[PDB]
RNA sequence: GAGAGCCCCAGCGAGAAAACGGCCCCGCC
């Protein structure tokens, strides 16, 4: 589960009722796929800056 | 930082610099939010009074997007001791919010259990700062990849007690380490192109000495204390 | 785990030349 490549999660992975659950740090939204983490604004935490 | 590389444009945007009355940098910090900076408790005993500079990369040339913020509140961990450097953590609340921009962005606070299972078990983390380049302070912000070192090796290596609020990172003999001036700064761990706060530069016996490592405050033991301290 | 004794408390309270114990985080029978 979470030991197999982080459960396919972008960020946090937890095991709940025999199943993977993905979540994200504040400033990110969980994507439609329940796995990817999507920045809400231009400077999300933990991202190197480009502009 | 001893060895390592310069932080190139936008590469270490969570770096904060604590600056004293004579605008001399003396400690690092990590940007957590618009209002909050993570630093070492022992950094509060170095300068008479201080402010926080963010968005700086070359101190010699002060033109660009640097900004100095005044500290409204200092939140030192009540259990910090200079006799052991145990509980070496503090949080600063700023009077003015930081405007995130190029070279100015917060590092992510991970959830604890995931941090323990997934970040602390990575091969390496990244340390940064404006500190000395050997055991003397850099005019440019530098970064360095430091391997996690197992606790038993760290404890055997050390002249001082390594508590559960500490971890080792760096190299046995290779001339790469944090140094004087980097204290309080970021140790962050990369996971899928996102950087998570995993340590605070705390102390070392010298810098890059053979059979010694960098000692970092284990942020995972303080994630709850950090949440409290950020209201 | 729990209870207790203490220690700590640069955060929310309260108070008295702005590191000066009611509550959140936290330490050591
Ligand atoms: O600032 C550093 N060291 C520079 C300077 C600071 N320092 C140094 C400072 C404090 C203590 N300790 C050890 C913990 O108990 C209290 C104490 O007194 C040991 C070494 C030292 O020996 O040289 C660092 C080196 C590597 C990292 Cl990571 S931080
Ligand atoms: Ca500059
Ligand atoms: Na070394």
């Amino acid at each position: 589960l979470c030991s197999l490549d982080n459960g396919d999660c972008d960020q946090f992975c937890h095991e709940e009722q025999n199943s993977v659950v993905c979540s994200c740090a504040r400033g990110y939204t969980l994507a439609d796929n329940g796995k990817a983490c999507i920045p809400t604004g231009p400077y999300p935490c933990g991202k190197q800056t480009l502009e | 930082i001893v060895g390592g590389q310069e932080c190139k444009d936008g590469e270490c945007p969570w770096q904060a610099l604590l600056i004293n009355e004579e605008n001399e940098g003396f400690c690092g910090g990590t940007i957590l939010s618009e209002f909050y900076i993570l630093t070492a408790a022992h950094c509060l005993y170095q300068a008479k009074r201080f402010k926080v500079r963010v968005g700086d990369r070359n101190t010699e040339q002060e033109e660009g997007g640097e900004a100095v913020h005044e500290v409204e509140v200092v939140i030192k961990h009540n259990r910090f001791t200079k006799e052991t450097y145990d509980f070496d953590i503090a949080v600063l609340r700023l009077k003015t919010p930081i405007t995130f921009r190029m070279n100015v962005a917060p590092a992510c606070l991970p959830e604890r259990d995931w941090a323990e299972s997934t970040l602390m078990t990575q091969k390496t983390g990244i340390v940064s700062g404006f500190g000395r380049t050997h055991e003397r302070q850099s005019t440019r912000l530098k970064m360095l990849e430091v391997p996690y070192v197992d606790r038993n090796s760290c404890k055997l290596s050390s002249s001082f007690i390594i508590t559960q609020n500490m971890f080792c990172a760096g190299y046995d003999t290779k001339q790469e380490d944090a140094c004087q001036g980097d204290a309080g700064g970021p140790h962050v761990t990369r996971f899928k192109d996102t950087y998570f706060v995993t340590g605070i530069v705390s102390w070392g016996e010298g810098c890059a000495r053979k059979g010694k490592y960098g000692i970092y405050t284990k942020v995972t033991a303080f994630l709850k204390w950090i949440d409290r301290s950020m209201k």
